[PDB]
């Protein structure tokens, strides 16, 4: 289910087990849906027969290309099945490796025979304020199951077997996105796209050329100046970190779904990594970090064409303006991504973003992104409010 | 981004 009136008429067989809302019912508590677990489960659950679960470490090059290999051959596809997401390894280690991270929490399903590497689910903890409650949580990303080995009830085993990986830690929420709808979303976004490069976009067929419009037209259309426009505009170093966490911190205190940084969290979330993240701050006359802009990249491999192969894009992260309109900043953000390489631009619609969009020539997308609470009552928010990005 | 879209 993709739309969320769609999912009315489905029944969720294992989503009717698990500690969440009900799709139709209005939420008006906060809360938890099941008390915290006197004893937990020492046995891991039981996979099918020839089947083994293991515990990746990502510090080896080999399993990190094992699980690498995995993830572009079997990860996320859009509608029409054209293009894969193409995590790079050294992406992964990013995003899967922040301050408290647990190997127990990077749960791979094996092949006996081959050994080789079908599934794979993950966890990193997060402290995330939902609301008025500040709650240590964890994130779950990279739920991958094989294609030969699809719709043969894997994908519950997974969730049950790192929700008791994390309830051994004390942990008992649990904060997700998936494109699905399922039971219950506190908030939807919309995806929204800028075309860098817009001739690549057109030959893979990423997006039409629009109604009555030309090629030269579009290239024109889309075109962006050189260099960026904002004074004193520059890369993020060692010595900004205590600043850009002071500045997160403060403007995020308006939305209502929001992750609670350290300054170690803040320093591995957005130090500039070539190829993973790129963090841009500004810098006053006065010697004064005032903002910052940053996204990250995620290319995705491009399917049945025979001279494209891959499709470099951007995604906006986090974005604090205090002394620099959001508008500026922004596109001096496309820019930067132009002079990159990127041939597109996609942030979402949360926070204030829904303000620049059409006026940076962003295009709606067609896909939707779901946020999810597990194991936490609360009402859903509109996409205004929420305010986490995940990778 | 966790899950896909193209321009509609
Ligand atoms: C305290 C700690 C808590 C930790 C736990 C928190 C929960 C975290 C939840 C994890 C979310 C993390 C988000 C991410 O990491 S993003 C996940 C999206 N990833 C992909 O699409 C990658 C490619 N796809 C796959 O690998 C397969 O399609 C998977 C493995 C996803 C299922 O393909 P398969 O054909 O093998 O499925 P099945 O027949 O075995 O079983 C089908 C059951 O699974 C439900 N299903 C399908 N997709 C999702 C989904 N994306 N989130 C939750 N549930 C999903 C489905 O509706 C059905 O439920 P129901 O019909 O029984 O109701």
């Amino acid at each position: 289910a993709k739309t969320m009136e769609e999912a009315s008429k489905r029944s969720y067989q294992f989503w009717d087990t698990q500690p969440v809302p009900k799709l139709g019912e209005v939420v008006n508590t906060h809360g938890p849906v099941e008390p915290d677990k006197d004893n937990i489960r020492q046995e891991p659950y039981t996979l099918p027969q020839g089947f083994t679960w293991d515990a990746l470490d990502l510090g080896d090059r080999g399993v990190l290309k094992e699980l690498y290999t995995l993830l572009n051959e079997n990860y996320v596809e859009d509608d029409d099945n054209m293009f894969r997401f193409d995590y790079s390894p050294e992406f992964l280690l990013w995003a899967l490796r922040p301050p408290g991270w647990l190997p127990q929490w990077h749960c791979g399903v094996r092949v006996v025979s081959s050994r080789k590497l079908v599934g794979f689910i993950s966890a990193i903890p997060a402290n995330i304020h939902i609301y008025d409650t500040e709650k240590k949580m964890v994130e779950i990303n990279f739920l991958c199951v094989h294609k030969k080995l699809r719709s043969k009830r894997v994908a519950p085993v997974l969730i049950r077997e790192i929700t008791r990986r994390v309830h051994l830690e004390g942990i008992f929420q649990a904060v997700y996105t998936a494109g699905v709808v399922l039971p219950k979303p506190v908030g939807t976004c919309r995806y929204w796209h800028r075309s860098l490069n817009p001739r690549k976009l057109i030959e893979v067929k990423f997006s039409h050329l629009s109604r009555n419009m030309t090629m030269q037209r579009t290239m024109k259309l889309y075109r962006l100046p050189e260099t960026p426009k904002t004074a004193g505009l520059r890369p993020m170093e060692t010595k900004d970190i205590p600043v850009v966490h002071q500045l997160l911190t403060r403007y995020l205190k308006q939305f209502h779904l929001t992750p609670v940084m350290s300054q170690e969290e803040v320093e591995h979330w957005f130090y500039p990594q070539e190829n993973i993240i790129d963090t841009f701050v500004v810098e006053n006359a006065n010697g004064e970090v005032t903002d910052f802009l940053s996204f990250y990249t995620l290319p995705s491999t491009i399917m049945n064409h025979p001279t494209h192969k891959s499709l470099k894009a951007a995604y906006s992260f986090y974005n604090v303006h205090t002394q620099t309109p959001l508008l500026d900043l922004m596109s001096d953000a496309l820019v930067l991504a132009k002079m990159k390489g990127f041939d597109v631009f996609n942030a979402l619609d949360l926070m204030e973003n829904k303000t620049f969009l059409e006026k940076l020539k962003f295009g709606i997308g067609d896909g939707n992104l779901q946020y999810y609470l597990y194991n936490w009552k609360c009402p859903s928010m509109g996409a205004e409010k929420v305010g986490l990005v995940l990778q | 981004g966790n899950c896909f879209s193209k321009p509609r």
